[PDB]
């Protein structure tokens, strides 16, 4: 009804990385520290308006274990926007964004666009990526970055919309 | 007692009240075309009934649009049920299932999974309205 036009979302990460409470903040404005591990996939909906335009957003959480990664894979080509979630309380969630990056090259058709978030910034204290890294990585890939928080909605906001603009201006550009 | 499936359950019923008044005003609708129809100053009348022409039509795209909002959440109940009834069974241990415990487990599984393909069908089927709505609207 509302909506102009809806756009496929895909979320990615290493397991516990927080996808799924970023999800659940951005749609509901909500948390719930009980740590419940997404079983597949799920999807959740948000519409929103930014340039005047009402846009649906399908959101698909990807569930981060290798269990079901194959099942994952299966979701990354319709997708029109990708969020690469590591975790700054974790490092080794951190490094493995190459790996996802090499799963969207396999399976997302290139034309994709992209965006890293890492989360649980809300904390500091056990921080052991820094969040200078983080921003110089994603400069190398040249895509858009953002430290967020669910526990505290720091730019969860923020990374949504951004994402959403762009593969908006892309689209009806072209 | 239930918690924030809650959500759901009100919105079913706040969807089949706008529902209930929907189809009250189509049959409304549909009386008065019949009336004007034996109609045939009449200039006039003739703009009344295509007002209500474009009503009817409204109507339409509002009530199909609440009947795939209804199935919306019968299916997230849906997957409520199948995903916790999932899980209960994941917690045993690999070694301690045999075949009809693992093979229900299995049969749960591709049921949710397949009641997310619906979820989705429904959102794209929704998107086809859009668009068609778009499309001969746009004469309009
Ligand atoms: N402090 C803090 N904790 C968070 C944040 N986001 C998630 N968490 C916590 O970190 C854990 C990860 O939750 P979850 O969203 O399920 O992560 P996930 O990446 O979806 N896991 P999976 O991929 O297996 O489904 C949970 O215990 C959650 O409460 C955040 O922004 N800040
Ligand atoms: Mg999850």
């Amino acid at each position: 009804k509302t909506y102009d036009y809806l756009f496929k979302l895909l979320l990615i990460g290493d397991s516990g990385v927080g996808k799924t409470c970023v999800l659940f903040r951005f749609s509901e404005d909500a948390f719930n520290s009980t740590f419940i591990s997404t079983i597949g996939i799920d999807f959740k909906i948000r519409t929103i308006e930014l340039d005047g335009k009402r846009i649906k957003l399908q959101i698909w959480d990807t569930a981060g274990q290798e269990r079901f990664r194959t099942i994952t894979t299966a979701y990354y080509r319709g997708a029109m926007g990708i969020m690469l979630v590591y975790d700054i309380t974790n490092e080794k969630s951190f490094d493995n964004i190459r790996n996802w990056i090499r799963n969207i090259e396999e399976h997302a058709s290139a034309d994709v666009e992209k965006m890293i978030l890492g989360n649980k910034c809300d904390v500091n204290d056990k921080r052991q990526v820094s969040k200078e890294r983080g921003e110089k990585l994603a400069l190398d890939y040249g895509i858009k970055f953002m430290e967020t928080s669910a526990k505290a909605n720091i730019n969860v906001e923020n990374a949504f919309f951004t994402l959403a603009r762009d593969i908006k201006a892309k689209m009806d550009k072209k | 007692m239930k918690q924030e499936e809650l959500k759901r359950l009100y919105k079913a019923q706040a969807i089949q009240r706008q529902l209930e008044e929907v189809e009250e005003r189509q049959r409304a609708s549909e009386i008065q075309g019949v009336r004007l129809e034996k109609a045939l100053d009449e200039a006039q009348l003739l703009q009344e009934w295509f007002k209500l022409v474009l009503e009817k039509n409204k109507l339409m795209r509002y009530e199909s649009e609440l009947l795939i909002m209804a199935q919306e959440l019968e299916l997230e109940d849906h997957q409520s049920r199948l995903e916790q009834k999932l899980r209960e069974k994941m917690l045993k241990e690999e070694s301690q299932k045999d075949e009809k415990d693992l093979n229900e487990e299995q049969e749960v599984f591709t049921e949710l999974m397949q009641v997310i393909e619906q979820r989705d069908k429904l959102v794209d089927s929704l998107e086809e309205q859009r668009i068609r709505e778009k499309a001969e609207d746009q004469h309009f």
